[PDB]
């Protein structure tokens, strides 16, 4: 059926009932609307079309006032075809912002209003308005600042040569060619442009890259940009755009405690909604918590017996007092399902904090909709690392009823600063002891180190955090002694600040610590951990704190960590434990980037079309051949709302990349078994490359495979930062939604396996591909990449590594794909060389000496400098286990990135082994090849 | 003087010959829990997704409900009006064109308990996938804690790591 019947609800009463086409635009709706409502009562009293705005009730429950017209009806989709004419009236903006907000982070914002929650309404006060002060605050400033904003400078980590630039002005045909310099600084390169006749100064423009929103400015040299140094490298003129400071302003312009020595207790009334086996009884083990330690042991309920709605009616005493629980104290449940024990199940969690977001230690009832417990390994009683907010699923899921007892009767708050400041006041063989525990290159020493607690803050200020684990936080006393020196300690640099954001560390005096050390980030670096970041929010108690609100300040002040903190946090909202937190931020962040609000909501619709389309081809592959799935795929690509929706957007995988035109003709699915669809663009405005893809997956999870491509990406900016170019191939990753995403399209490529399946078909595709004088360089190309991604494969521990997932590029450049399995998961993954890959790297000889020791040279040169940023990996893999990667879940995982860079072992007995493991991977090349 | 051995069998060849089974037995029934667990996860999409249309439902509905109040208080001035016209035919048009209004709500409240019929199923087909999980895991934790078992035996016993993998990754 093409056509949908609409229910029309006229501002008289009066109810039209009549068919349209689901390809038609509001405005054309109205038009057949009015021309109908002609011949039915009460037509005169109604004002004209244009009076009237168009209201649905949306795909996620709220009505939103349909203000775009030229808005086709499939695109706006309404919960039911009704469609009601109101008023143009009130604040037409922050109605709109609202409901598109909900459509972007798919949860509408009734939704959090609906909770009835403070905390939740105190966040969306406080955030939305610090978001919307930035935002308006960020309108005043002139073109420079905004440039800045939106279009950031994406520079590399030294020969001085010449070479020719094709340079233009916007909105003209003729071009001019000319020379410049590599290490000539921008406002230069213009005045030469400028230099047309002999009328404007260059000081009032900026060069733009054409085809993409990517600006060459500031105070550094030509060749530093990505732009122009991957120019220089291939060896292609830098096609550049003039454009006037007007033309960016047309762009931007858019708009007490201490008393109750009284023990903790609890009150354990009711279980509700409970699903298990009826011969066995019911227990509920219960624990305090501060971090990953207990505050105290465990206590355990009564064999209450199974049913639905089992009843305990238990006091629950713990051995400690209430003047001694800390500010993030943790109280942990696990239902169980226990033998009678005449003669163990863990069915559900549920954690929750003792004080409050305004810290005020919690009386009265409280509802806990517990968790499923998930068995694995460490098969623990409770699960303190857990979420302490409630489950979502509030109809069906399991519920714990408890009541905290009242403690006084004026409601008791936890001490402020101040008064914690106020307590907190009050040659050696110690010196010799204290630096043999810290200089590494245990509950003796845990109570020697809190002894010489003020001489940890004199002389090794970098090892706080072991001075935290160390203190005692079930006594009062020495958490006010240890915040006393946290509060006057030195800062301490980025490297240990990322070890204090991990679970262990969750009083709000170390992450304030912590991200007061991570101000001195830049935006390249913070991009570079922006992932682990992200995923430390989830281990946050309360929903305002000092990350989010870090990450928010950084989003506001540059557009890319905006639009990546923005796809992290939106592909894992259909999470239950974030969807609310995430939510949140997300709702935030769009009030304060109202402009990059559009571009967003164009790549999200376009990533709607796609699973569709995919949804399609996935059921026609069943059904056809190939051949005729690919047709029937181009003729839904075909379709007016499709072909608008996939063109003319920025990429979600680079945003400075435009997206323009859809070549449906190129555009076709991969052979795999959720069948990923080829897209493929051409942008006319563009540059000689001027040819872009994406890979749209949907079916497969695909965080693994961009942590992965992230920490190489990390690899080749250490790398690159020491002066070594191993030239590696980043291409981009991002997860969108629920097991969907992109991947880029790396062109002029192919698997090892159809490059040899079509004496040596390697070596003779280059030959192929790179003709006389350019074999030479294709050979390097090749030999450099293939010692990189043998270095990071080996650290990382990626086994499986075989013909069908390792690519070549035309240029020699050799790379990985499909990154499954790491860390060893699926023992030690070994070092490997393969003869292929050692035959192309000696030119095709039996013994080429000179050529395979620059090869062991860059192989030993990228190994030695991921050692000395070893433990940079150690700390980001560490906050990483909050992502519930299945590979990346304890420290024995952690543990084989330590073994891996042998951090335990001196530096020269580093290279002594990896030489070794070198050795015996050329010795096994042979073996494996017969 | 000491006891702790829970083991079976008591030959190296007897013990890794129950080292094989219990892995195989244990990996059968973690394939199991995983096809529940994707269930569960499902169920629990598919139940919200559930709820937040009959959320629409009501939205819908109380829309309609504000279009009814808005006839009754607007029609009042104009049913008066043309009836001292004498205009019966432009009272019977707004009447019946009310009527239809009104039926059509009623097809709306149908399919409103219609998905609310089809949410009290799916609600419990996640009760019973949860009782079913909840009847899985000790098999799977009793599984997990045997096969350590019988490995650390081997192990203490001095079997070389070849010898175990093959009884383990088959
Ligand atoms: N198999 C496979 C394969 C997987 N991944 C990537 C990849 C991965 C990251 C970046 N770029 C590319 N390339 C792959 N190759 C398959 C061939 C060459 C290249 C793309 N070709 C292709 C194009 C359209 C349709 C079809 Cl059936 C095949």
């Amino acid at each position: 059926n093409q056509s949908v019947v609409v229910d029309f609800l006229l501002p008289t009463g009066v109810y039209l009932n009549f068919p349209v086409s689901r390809n038609a635009n509001l405005s054309t709706i109205k038009q057949l609307l009015w021309h109908r409502a002609q011949y039915e009562p009460l037509f005169h009293m109604l004002s004209g079309p244009e009076a009237y705005v168009f209201t649905c009730i949306n795909q996620t429950a709220e009505q939103q006032e349909l203000e775009d017209e030229q808005r086709r009806l499939c695109d706006v989709q309404p919960f039911l075809p009704v469609l009601r004419l109101v008023a143009r009236e009130g604040d037409r903006v922050k109605k709109l912002i609202n409901s598109q907000i909900s459509l972007l982070i798919g949860k509408g914002l009734h939704e959090f209003d609906s909770l009835c929650d403070p905390e939740v309404n105190d966040f969306r006060a406080k955030m939305c308005q610090f978001c919307e002060e930035a935002a308006a605050r960020r309108q005043q400033l002139g073109w420079e600042a905004w440039l800045q904003y939106s279009f950031p400078l994406q520079l590399e980590p030294l020969p001085n040569r010449a070479l020719l630039v094709n340079v233009k002005f916007e909105g003209s045909e003729e071009s001019f060619t000319f020379q410049v310099s590599t290490k000539d600084v921008p406002l230069a390169l213009m005045a030469c442009a400028l230099r047309k006749k002999a009328v404007e100064q260059p000081e009032d423009y900026t060069l733009q890259v054409n085809g993409r929103h990517e600006y060459l400015y500031g105070s550094y040299p030509l060749c530093q940009f990505q732009y122009i140094c991957s120019c220089l490298h291939s060896g292609l003129t830098p096609h550049l755009t003039m454009v006037h400071s007007s033309s960016i302003l047309a762009m931007r312009d858019e708009q007490s405690l201490w008393s109750l020595e009284q023990p903790f207790r609890i009150e354990l009334i009711q279980g509700s909604k409970v699903n298990a086996d009826e011969r066995m009884k019911l227990v509920v083990q219960a624990g305090l918590f501060h971090g990953n330690e207990m505050l105290c042991k465990t206590v355990s309920s009564s064999e209450v017996s199974v049913c639905s709605e089992p009843v305990w009616k238990q006091r629950l005493e713990f051995d400690i007092n209430i003047c001694d629980l800390p500010r993030m104290a943790r109280l942990c449940f696990a239902l169980y399902a226990v033998i009678e024990k005449a003669k163990d199940c863990p069915i559900a969690w549920a954690n929750l904090m003792l004080f409050d977001y305004k810290d005020q230690l919690k009386t009265g009832e409280r509802c806990l909709y517990m968790w499923p417990s998930v068995p694995d390994e460490k098969g623990e009683l409770l699960n303190p690392t857990g979420t302490v907010r409630s489950n979502p699923n509030t109809d069906s899921a399991a519920a714990l009823l408890i009541c905290l007892p009242e403690v006084a009767p004026h409601p008791v708050y936890y001490p402020a600063l101040e008064k914690i400041l106020e307590l907190g006041r009050h040659t050696e063989e110690e010196q010799l002891q204290l630096r043999e525990i810290l200089e590494r290159r245990y509950e003796h020493e845990k109570d020697l180190v809190w002894k010489l607690r003020h001489e940890v803050q004199e002389h090794f200020p970098e090892a706080l955090a072991r001075l935290l684990l160390v203190t005692k936080w079930n006594k009062h006393e020495d958490v006010a002694q240890m915040l006393y020196l946290l509060c006057s300690w030195p800062e301490l640099p980025v490297l240990s600040a990322l070890e204090l954001l991990d679970f262990s560390f969750p009083d709000c005096h170390v992450g304030s610590f912590a991200i007061k050390s991570l101000r001195k980030l830049t935006d390249d670096e913070l991009f570079q951990y922006l992932l682990q970041l992200v995923q430390v929010l989830k281990y946050e108690s309360y929903l305002d704190c000092e990350l989010t609100k870090f990450l928010l300040d950084r989003a506001l002040a540059n557009r890319k960590i905006g639009h990546f903190l923005f796809w992290h946090l939106r592909s894992e909202m259909h999470v239950p434990s974030v969807a609310l937190r995430f939510g949140l931020i997300l709702e935030a962040y769009c009030r304060g980037s109202t402009h990059h609000m559009k571009v967003l909501m164009k790549q999200g619709e376009a990533l709607s079309k796609l699973k569709a389309l995919n949804d399609f081809v996935k059921l026609s592959s069943q059904k056809t051949p190939k051949p005729q799935t690919k047709e029937l795929m181009h003729l839904c690509m075909r379709q007016e709302a499709y072909l608008e929706a996939l063109s003319h957007l920025q990429s979600p995988l680079d945003p400075s990349t435009l997206l323009a035109e859809v070549c449906v003709e190129q555009c076709t699915f991969m052979d795999s078994k959720m069948k990923p669809l080829w897209i493929m663009y051409s942008n006319e405005e563009a540059g000689s490359g001027g040819s872009v893809g994406i890979i749209f997956k949907n079916g497969d999870d695909l965080r693994q495979d961009m942590l992965t491509l992230q920490m190489i990406q990390l690899m080749d900016v250490l790398w690159k930062q020491e002066g070594l170019d191993l030239r590696m191939t980043p291409y981009g990753c991002l997860p969108t939604g629920d097991r969907t995403g992109l991947i880029e399209v790396v062109l002029r490529s192919d698997t090892i396996a159809n490059i040899q399946l079509n004496k040596d078909a390697l070596l003779n595709w280059l030959k192929s591909k790179n003709p006389g004088e350019a074999l030479d360089r294709a050979i390097e190309e090749f030999t450099l990449s293939c010692a990189g991604y043998c270095v990071a494969t080996y650290v990382l521990g990626i086994g499986d590594r075989h013909s069908d997932n390792i690519m070549i590029r035309e240029s020699g450049q050799l790379f990985h794909i499909d990154f499954g399995h790491f860390l060893g998961n699926f023992e030690r993954v070994p070092f490997i060389l393969t003869y292929d890959f050692v035959h192309v790297i000696q030119q095709g000889k039996t013994n080429n000496s000179e050529k395979f020791e620059r090869f062991r040279g860059y192989c030993e040169r990228a190994y030695t400098i991921l050692r000395r940023h070893g433990l940079l990996f150690l700390h980001l893999f560490a906050l990483m286990r909050a992502a519930g990667l299945p590979e990346l879940s304890c420290s024995k995982d952690i543990q084989y990135l330590k073994d891996s860079l042998a951090l335990g072992k001196t530096e020269e007995e580093a290279l002594k082994h990896f030489r070794v493991k070198f050795n015996e991977a050329l010795r096994e090349s042979w073996k494996t090849k017969v | 003087y000491q006891q702790d051995q829970v083991v079976k069998e008591d030959n190296i060849e007897a013990v890794g010959k129950k080292l094989h089974e219990y892995n195989t037995q244990f990996q059968e029934k973690s394939r199991e829990y995983d096809r529940l667990y994707e269930d569960y996860t499902r169920t629990s999409q598919e139940i919200q997704m559930k709820r937040t249309a009959i959320e629409a439902f009501n939205e819908t509905i109380k829309i309609f409900e504000e279009q009814c109040q808005t006839q009754e208080r607007y029609s009042k001035e104009y049913i008066e009006k043309f009836k001292r016209e004498g205009n019966e035919t432009e009272i019977q048009r707004i009447m019946h064109n009310y009527e239809k209004l009104k039926s059509r709500i009623s097809e709306i409240v149908d399919s409103r308990r219609r998905l609310e019929e089809d949410l009290k199923k799916q609600a419990a087909e996640y009760r019973e996938i949860d009782k079913r999980m909840n009847s899985i895991k000790p098999d799977l934790i009793q599984l997990r804690k045997t096969r350590d078992q019988y490995l650390m035996w081997l192990t203490q016993k001095g079997v070389r790591q070849k010898k175990l993998n093959e009884w383990l990754g088959n």
